[PDB]
């Protein structure tokens, strides 16, 4: 995997690879990494296919029966439900999620959460296999309060070296856009972002 | 005792009626990083051989020195070194064969799947495998590495037996090999696009095509995908 | 760490009649579940009437079939052109395979031919060089498979002459080449059906007083 | 494998089965276990196949070169310990071999010597080698006198190794008998378990075990 | 532990069981009786691991007592061989598993026949006209199918438990102290004191 | 094993090989690789054998208590996340990978999950031993808008791959059906390229040959 | 290592180094062999320009190769030793390997093996 | 140290022109060590018959768990129970002992009272379900009894001839395993006679 | 191989050897020497791994028997001691070291002492008026502690060599199936026939 969540201006936009594999066999090539949680509360997913699923669909179910009960969670609410799967269970998961989210109070933000179970509220995050291979290009790179065309630009260029050189990464990109004026999603294939 | 670090996939080939071709990417990966980007791994020995490459890409390189050294071996005192006397393909194979199992019965391989594609003086056609075991074959196609798995499938569907070999153009068979090409694209994780290509034909002689690409490629279905299940 | 061996798959199968011998094998090559070679020959004329293979590990098989080979032709050189006897064939093999004792080759070896009064003989080695004559063996990954099925078809073992009480054995007696064949075609088609290593084709080579003949039957492919 | 060989007043019995096994697969019945050295010279067989009979084959070559150089037949002494010196030198390569030279001399008399392949050497009366050694000394222990006839000491020879042959599973096939006297040795014939069994069990009334 | 055996003869049971008690380089016992009565007419000897072998002889007895008195009968070698074969059965997949061997020599009174059986650890139960546990029946078994008749008396029985006996003190590596003999038959069960 | 599934115009279809195999045996020849959770819901199993069959009754005889319960026809997302559950709950442990397929009231889906309790989507899949045999025709040959007799093609000749190519499938070609509107159609043996040739010879043995102690009657009645 | 071939053939057919080697033996000390019916008697001569002599430690000329074998010699004193001391060890390895003591034959069989080895290796007489 | 092979056995079932086989060896061993010769293999319960070979112990309290289980079916039921029905009862119980299981290899055969059709089955350890038209094996040989039934197999055997190609599968199979042998049974079932022989075989 | 045994008294040096030899769960032969004579005055015991014993044995026995004949005089006990402890010292360090085991008692008829010497296969040598190898000394050794004295006659070191052996029949495990006893002294080497 290869995955970013990057804050801007109007909000915040995931970004993710489509590549998921077995050895060096690839089980599937058109993968969806970025899933919802709630309405404007996403993840990017890394790690173990089947950990990750396994406790996105326990977090929906959380934020759920939150929402039926107190209205509307905030970003950071479904960040320590991710948290605390994640550290009570450190012993039996490999599960690296980014969590992403647009609060109208708020505006975007992004947390982290490495293999440890640790929560980390940044600006933008990279994580997976291939994110070690643009971390230099990141930090150069990002600025705070870009507008939505430079956040994208931003993220194509970012996955797209990170899929050049990280075989565990490929496909297509997918990107889920969140903003105030709803949801997004926007997919860029081989044929474009290969030659950047 | 080896561990192989920098290393090549999969290699292709099959017969045709006329001639062989063969095919391998120009990637050089360093575990799962895509390192090297410009490696050739076929390399021609005399205008009647091609030899194909994979694994680890140190022991390669020792092997290309082996082979072009065959080359000047054979031109000492032999004025017949461009005609009756020349490289055959089965003479570069048994060379190498010979080579690579007596590294293995000294717990010391060379850590390689290699195919030996070319024409014979007579025109029939060769393509034998060997590997770092040794171990020894022949078939109307040959695959190395994940091309085993995937491309000798799409393969054997043109050519099954020995009997469909006379009745395989070089048309019909360049479009199953550049096919195969992109269906390990795909699938293999340690792959590229960029690859060359190789044809040996009794009759045109010995083609050799560099930087060909991938094309004509089925993403668009991706778009309709969303989330695992729900 | 590294492994010097591997596994090709296949079996062979050798039976001896009065005055004939056949050694037969699959052409199949294989490694772990994919297939190789639907047509790589095993069994190979080594010259002097006496035919080989060696199933298993085929680069050790190659080997050997290859240092017999240059045997054969090397004691033609140093004892004025005599020809090589199947019994002295079956000794010169012994050391070749336990010179390599401590550092085997993985492979179950049979050769065939005739003996010197002119009748069939076939003789089977272990992979370090244990050796014996039979009128019957199967070698290889389908050998369990053939192996009980020539014991009561070749050998008459179990059978007894009806209504005599178990008392008096079905008599032994030698089998026409006719019959012999039928044998190896349907052992090795039964050994297809059974066993995912063989299959694709089935190469004969029968030795007479005339030479070494061939015959070749098509096997299934899955 | 289940080989014995035992002196008595008429000289030395041998005997041996003739099965041969790779792990529980069944793989001759007609393994030829004795092995002959010369008319007065006998070895038996038990463990690796090929190291016995390609070292035991070896050894025939150095008597013979024994009795050419030194216009004489070697003696039993001399011969085992050609053997016992031989995979002393392999010791710890992993070398597997129980075996017996037995055989006949002017200077010693029938002699039999026990030869393994972690380089024991023993002079002794009787013997038995193999997986099924144990059951084999049951039999012949129990029912030995150094008075024998040649017809009773062949007979024990033989029901001793069909007594290991039915309760060893890795042994079996068929007996081998021979019967080594001043003159030489004499080959007492192969007699197959399948039909020896049932014929020992009618005749001498044992194995009520079975079903008749 | 080490040595038990076992001859069923025409009229009765005859168990035979070594004596020794070794641990380490020193025989702690020289006199050891590895058998309990089970019932008036059920003996049963033993072998095994240090103290799981008491330990499961004494619980089987018990039980087996406690049936007589509830039922005021006498269970037959059958039944109690059932029980016991059970009671193993359920150990071997318990976290730690009875490693004893036993046989059960005991006389029918319903149908005035002696029965012996032999049931290892794992709780496989035969039937059988002569039995042994261990390295013993390496050397018995083929002894016995030689020299033993069906019909035999209980003195020819004693005479080819003699021959074994003789065969194990030739050819065993371990002392084993010789053997103490109970016969089992009609009139219940008792010890020969001179063997 | 190799098995398919493959989306169509109107449905989808999966496919699968009859091949049973016990190391390099193989156990049977004719076995059913699909499954049926609900009438319209079918499962498609590679993996341990046992496990296969056990996850696939389970989930099916829980997914017709419920579908009792709620008065509705079952969604192939229900068996997709009961068994995902069961899997996950096991850490891989029942070795069980399936490829799940149907139609419902929602509309026509296709599935598969992993030992570990991973599932995926798309329009064509495969799993098994035979998997990348499979996905190499699947690749090439796939394409948007498939007819039902084009998907049951795809379907057939991308099992067919993995019958002749891998060595853990063979034998025939079990298809299935799932067609918005109407009927499941099972097509048990849709092809059976793989029929053993006339034997050579008939084993019928004369009566007696058997050798027999003992003969009794016995009683099967109260 | 010294190679040289001392020696060799002469026109004539003779082996002059085999030959004065003999002249050596014709000018040592007399010895004598007689063997009776139930024994064998080894005499030999010393020379008496040697007064002054201590007879207990100088070195005698009758050998013991085995408990039941003697050798004794004429020519080089110094050379005699290496062909006794060689003896003696062939006498030990016989009994080791053999299980019997060496014949006389055996023995004598072997000392002259190495005297013949003496005449054609190169570097030495 | 391998539970399926510490005993050794083995077990045959065939089907045939309105009838079914089933036969066994009697060999009960400890590794090399032969025991006893009297150990069937092969229980019925009614008119269906089970074969089961591996681990000794495991033989046995399958069959007493059986026994106990078509008693209370026979009871509730009130008729006997069927070959098919019985197979997924089997199957059931195996499978109960996922990550404990019975070291065994068991095999069904038996005629349908109701329908007459012929009927065998095999299983794994775990309870996966072999069902065939022609032949089932298990055991120590099964290698040696899958090469010796499908060459020697053919369709529609009566009963008598039957015997003769179950018995010759099962004896030659027998004589290529250490393990296995030591006498064999045969039963041969017919839709209401049950006939049962012993042979005689080679005994090392 | 197991149990050897030595004690030197006033005038003599008596060795005692087991007489098995077992290879598995057969005993083999009950009648093996386990020594080999050096020299006239002088005798070696052996035990330890097979094969090696006997090599080992006949190797000393042959350099010795060399010596002798070379000087025509026979080496002191002490010396041929050092000559064998030297060889195992050697031998230790080697690829594959002799893994056996020696006691040397000798008669020194230039000192008209007795001597006995034990020697591990590590080579390490030690003058005792009596030694064990092996499990035998937990058993002998405090046994001679306390019956041992110097001036012993040949015939009460026999007497103290019974006891030895029966409190080895009485507590050691395995049957050794007794010994073969040997006595050296000023007229040479010779075997008690009946122990
Ligand atoms: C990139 C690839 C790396 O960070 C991404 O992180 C993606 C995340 C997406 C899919 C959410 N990761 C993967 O694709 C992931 C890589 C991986 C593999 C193993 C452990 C952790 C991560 N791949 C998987 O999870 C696959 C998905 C299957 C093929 C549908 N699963 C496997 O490879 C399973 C996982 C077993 C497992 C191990 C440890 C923890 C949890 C699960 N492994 C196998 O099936 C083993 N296989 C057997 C045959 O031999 C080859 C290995
Ligand atoms: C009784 C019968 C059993 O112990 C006897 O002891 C006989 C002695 C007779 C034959 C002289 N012993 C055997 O039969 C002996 C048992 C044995 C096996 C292996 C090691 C030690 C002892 N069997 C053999 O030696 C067989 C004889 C063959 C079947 C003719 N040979 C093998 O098992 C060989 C060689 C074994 C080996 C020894 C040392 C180094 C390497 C290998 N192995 C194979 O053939 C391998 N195997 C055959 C089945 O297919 C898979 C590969
Ligand atoms: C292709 C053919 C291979 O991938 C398919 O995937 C098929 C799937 C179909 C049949 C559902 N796979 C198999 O056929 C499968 C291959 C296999 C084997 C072992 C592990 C995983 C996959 N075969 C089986 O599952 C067989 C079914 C038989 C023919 C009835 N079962 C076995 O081979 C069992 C395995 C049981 C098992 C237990 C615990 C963990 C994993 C597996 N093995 C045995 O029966 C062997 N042995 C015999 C002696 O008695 C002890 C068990
Ligand atoms: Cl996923
Ligand atoms: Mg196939
Ligand atoms: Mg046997």
């Amino acid at each position: 995997t290869s995955i970013m969540a990057v804050t801007f201006k109007d909000g915040v936009i995931l970004g993710a690879d489509s590549r998921t594999t077995t050895g060096a066999y690839i089980a599937n090539r058109v993968t969806d990494k970025l899933t919802r949680v709630h309405d404007k509360i996403w993840c990017c997913r890394s790690g173990s296919a089947a950990d990750t699923q396994a406790i996105a669909d326990i977090v929906q179910y959380h934020l759920e029966l939150y929402t039926s009960q107190y209205g509307t969670p905030s970003t950071e609410t479904a960040a320590s439900v991710f948290k605390e799967l994640c550290y009570e269970n450190k012993d039996n998961l490999t599960a690296g999620i980014i969590v992403a989210g647009y609060d109208d109070k708020n505006k975007g933000e992004v947390y982290t959460i490495p293999l440890g179970g640790s929560v980390h509220k940044l600006p933008y995050a990279i994580a997976g296999s291939g994110s070690t291979f643009i971390y230099g290009y990141c930090d150069k790179n990002f600025r705070e309060n870009m507008s939505k065309e430079e956040t994208v630009d931003f993220i194509k260029h970012s996955l797209s070296q990170a899929i050049k050189w990280d075989g565990s990464s490929g496909g297509v990109i997918r990107m889920v856009v969140l903003t105030a004026a709803g949801v997004e999603r926007l997919i860029f294939y081989p044929d474009e972002y290969e030659q950047l | 005792t080896q561990q192989p670090i920098v290393t090549g996939t999969s290699v292709i080939s099959m017969k045709y009626d006329n001639g062989v071709i063969i095919a391998a990417d120009n990637l050089g990966s360093y575990g799962s990083l895509l390192r090297f980007n410009g490696v050739e791994r076929l390399i021609p020995v005399g205008d009647n051989t091609v030899v194909g490459i994979s694994g680890d890409i140190s022991d390669m390189q020792h092997i290309e020195r082996l082979l072009k050294d065959l080359v000047t071996e054979n031109a000492y005192d032999n004025p017949l070194a461009d005609a009756e006397e020349a490289l055959e393909p089965s003479y570069i194979f048994e060379y190498l064969a010979t080579v690579m199992y007596q590294r293995r019965s000294k717990m010391n391989p060379l850590w390689n799947a290699i195919i030996v594609a070319g024409v014979q003086s007579n025109g029939d056609q060769f393509l034998r495998y060997v590997n770092l075991l040794g171990v020894t074959y022949s078939s109307p196609t040959l695959a190395t590495g994940f091309g085993a798995h995937m491309a000798n499938p799409l393969l054997r569907k043109v050519v099954d037996r020995e009997s469909d070999i006379p009745k395989t153009t070089v048309q019909v068979a360049e479009e199953a090999i550049v096919n195969a090409m992109r269906v390990l694209y795909y699938r293999d994780a340690r792959s590229s696009r960029n690859f060359s290509l190789a044809i040996i034909d009794k009759n045109t002689g010995l083609t050799f095509k560099k930087n060909l690409q991938v094309e004509n490629m089925k993403w668009d279905f991706a778009k309709d995908i969303k989330g695992y299940g729900t | 760490q590294f492994n010097p061996y591997g596994d090709n798959g296949g079996t062979i199968l050798g039976i001896a009649g009065e005055d004939f011998a056949v050694l037969a094998g699959d052409t199949r090559n294989i490694t772990d579940y994919s297939i190789n070679s639907r047509y790589e020959p095993k069994v190979f004329d080594c010259g002097d009437n006496i035919v080989m293979s060696a199933n298993g590990f085929a680069a050790d098989g190659d080997a050997l079939v290859k240092r017999f080979k240059n045997s054969v032709k090397w004691y033609h050189f140093d004892h004025n052109d005599k020809k090589l006897s199947i019994n002295s064939a079956a000794r010169n093999i012994q050391h070749l395979l336990y010179g390599k004792r401590f550092f085997p080759y993985y492979v179950h070896t049979i050769i065939a031919g005739l003996d010197e009064d002119g009748k069939g003989a076939v003789y089977s080695f272990d992979p370090v060089g244990s050796y014996e004559r039979e009128q019957c063996r199967a070698g290889g990954a389908a050998a369990s498979l053939i192996m009980p099925f020539l014991d009561n078809q070749v050998n008459f073992k179990n059978q007894y002459e009806p209504g005599t009480n178990g008392k008096v054995k079905k008599p032994l007696k030698y089998l026409s080449v006719e019959e012999v064949i039928k044998l190896v075609r349907d052992s090795f088609t039964s050994a297809t059906e059974r066993h995912i290593q063989v299959g694709d084709g089935l190469e004969i080579l029968i030795v007479t007083k005339d030479g070494v003949r061939k015959e070749f039957y098509e096997l299934k492919r899955d | 494998t289940t080989t014995l060989a035992f002196r008595f007043q008429g000289g030395i019995i041998v005997a041996v089965d003739s099965r041969a096994t790779a792990g529980n697969w069944v793989a001759s019945q007609t393994v030829k276990k004795v092995i002959e050295i010369n008319p007065f010279l006998l070895g038996t067989m038990a463990g690796g196949t090929v190291d016995c009979q390609f070292w035991e084959t070896w050894l025939g070559s150095q008597c013979r070169l024994h009795e050419l150089r030194e216009k004489e037949r070697i003696s039993v002494a001399a011969a085992s310990k050609i053997l016992s010196n031989l995979v002393y030198q392999y010791k710890g390569a992993g070398l597997s071999m129980g075996t017996m030279i037995c055989g006949y001399t002017r200077k010693e008399g029938p002699t039999i010597y026990y030869v393994d392949s972690d380089g024991t050497r023993l002079k002794g009366d009787i013997f038995c080698v193999g997986s099924g050694q144990t059951f084999a000394y049951g039999v012949l222990d129990s029912n030995y006198k150094w008075d024998l006839s040649v017809e009773d000491a062949l007979y024990l020879g033989k029901r001793s190794i069909l007594a290991a042959a039915h309760r060893d599973a890795y042994s079996g096939g068929s007996v081998n008998l021979y019967h080594v006297t001043e003159d030489g040795w004499i080959y007492h014939g192969n007699h197959d378990v399948g039909e020896l069994f049932w014929k020992v069990k009618e005749e001498e009334g044992s194995f009520n075990n079975v079903i008749g | 532990m080490d040595i038990i055996l076992g001859i069923r003869v025409q009229d009765s049971v005859i168990l035979a069981s070594s004596k020794a008690v070794t641990r380490g380089i020193s025989v702690l016992k020289d006199s050891d009786d590895k058998t309990r009565q089970l019932s008036p007419h059920t003996l049963m000897s033993f072998a095994g691991e240090a103290g799981d072998t008491v330990q499961f002889a004494e619980y089987i007895q018990a039980n087996i007592q406690l049936y007589s008195i509830r039922e005021d009968y006498e269970l037959s070698p059958q039944a109690v061989s059932s029980f016991v074969r059970q009671e193993l059965a359920k150990s071997i997949r318990s976290r730690r598993p009875y490693q004893v061997n036993v046989l059960i020599g005991g006389y029918d009174k319903k149908k005035n026949k002696p029965e012996l059986y032999q049931i290892d650890y794992l709780g496989t139960k035969v039937e059988l006209p002569y039995g042994a546990h261990g390295y013993s029946g390496f050397y018995t078994f083929s002894l016995l199918d030689h020299h033993y008749r069906p019909d035999m008396t209980t003195e020819e029985g004693l005479d080819l438990l003699k021959l074994c006996v003789q065969e194990l003190e030739k050819r065993m590596p371990m002392d084993f102290k010789g053997v103490i003999v109970k016969i089992v038959d009609k009139d219940g069960i008792r010890q020969v004191d001179d063997f | 094993t190799t098995i398919v599934g493959v989306k169509f115009n109107n449905g989808v279809v999966i496919a699968a090989d009859t091949r049973s195999t016990q190391g390099p045996i193989v156990a049977d020849k004719n076995c059913a690789k699909l499954h049926r959770i609900s009438p319209k819901i079918w499962c498609a199993g590679a993996g341990t054998a046992a496990d296969t069959e056990a996850v696939t009754q389970l989930i099916g005889s829980n997914i017709e208590l419920h579908s009792l319960y709620t008065s509705r026809e079952p969604r192939v997302v229900s068996a997709l996340q009961m068994l995902k559950q069961h899997l996950f709950k096991y850490q891989g442990h029942i070795g069980a990978y399936l490829i799940v397929a149907g139609v419902d009231p929602t509309g026509s889906h296709l599935f598969s999950i992993h030992a570990h309790g991973s599932t995926d989507v798309g329009y064509y899949l495969s799993l098994g031993s035979g998997s990348l045999a499979a996905m190499a025709v699947l690749e090439s040959h796939w394409k948007q808008d498939l007819t039902k007799e084009e998907a049951i093609k795809l379907a057939s000749d991308a099992i067919q791959a993995g019958i002749w190519n891998d060595l853990g499938s063979g034998s025939n070609v079990d298809v299935c059906v799932m067609e918005i509107g109407k009927d499941a159609e099972y097509l048990r043996n849709y092809l059976t390229p793989n029929v053993r040739e006339e034997k050579q010879k008939s084993y019928k043995f004369p009566r007696g040959t058997t050798a027999v102690l003992k003969e009794s009657i016995v009683n099967i009645c109260d | 290592g010294y190679d040289r071939a001392l020696s060799i053939f002469s026109p004539d057919g003779h082996i002059f180094q085999v030959e004065y080697a003999l002249e050596a033996v014709k000018r040592g000390t007399c010895a004598v062999g007689v063997k009776g019916k139930n024994c064998v008697v080894l005499g030999c001569e010393r020379r008496s320009t040697l007064k002054l002599q201590d007879t207990r430690i100088t070195p005698s000329k009758v050998s013991k190769i085995d408990s039941h074998v003697v050798l004794s010699f004429s020519g080089l004193n110094a050379d005699s030793r290496i062909l006794i001391e060689k003896a003696r060890v062939e006498a030990q390895s016989h009994r080791l390997t053999l299980e019997d003591p060496v014949t006389v034959e055996y023995l004598t069989r072997y000392v002259a093996g190495v005297q013949q080895r003496y005449t054609q290796s190169g570097g030495v007489r | 140290s391998d539970p399926s092979s510490i005993n050794g056995g083995i077990v045959v079932a065939m089907t045939g022109k309105d009838c079914v086989a089933i036969a066994c060896d009697l060999r009960l061993g400890s590794q090399s060590l032969g025991v006893s010769n009297k150990f069937e293999k092969i229980f019925h319960y009614g008119h269906v018959f089970l074969g089961i070979t591996g681990l000794a112990t495991d033989v046995t309290t399958l069959n007493e768990m059986f026994r106990y289980k078509t008693n209370l079916y026979k009871l509730k039921e009130e008729r006997a129970i069927e070959p098919e029905t019985f197979t997924q009862l089997v199957s059931s119980s195996l499978y109960e002992r996922r990550f404990g299981p019975y070291f065994v290899g068991p095999v069904v055969a038996g005629i349908n009272s109701k329908s007459g059709k012929p009927f065998i089955a095999g299983f794994d350890l775990i309870g996966c379900i072999d069902e065939a038209k022609d032949f089932i094996v298990s055991g120590t040989a099964s290698d040696q009894l899958f090469g010796m039934c499908e060459s020697l197999y053919e369709p529609n055997l009566e009963p008598e001839d039957l015997f003769e190609t179950i018995s010759q599968a099962l004896l030659n199979a027998a004589d290529r395993d250490a393990l296995s042998g030591w006498g064999a049974v045969v039963y041969i079932i017919k839709k209401d006679e049950v006939v049962k022989r012993y042979l005689k075989m080679r005994q090392d």
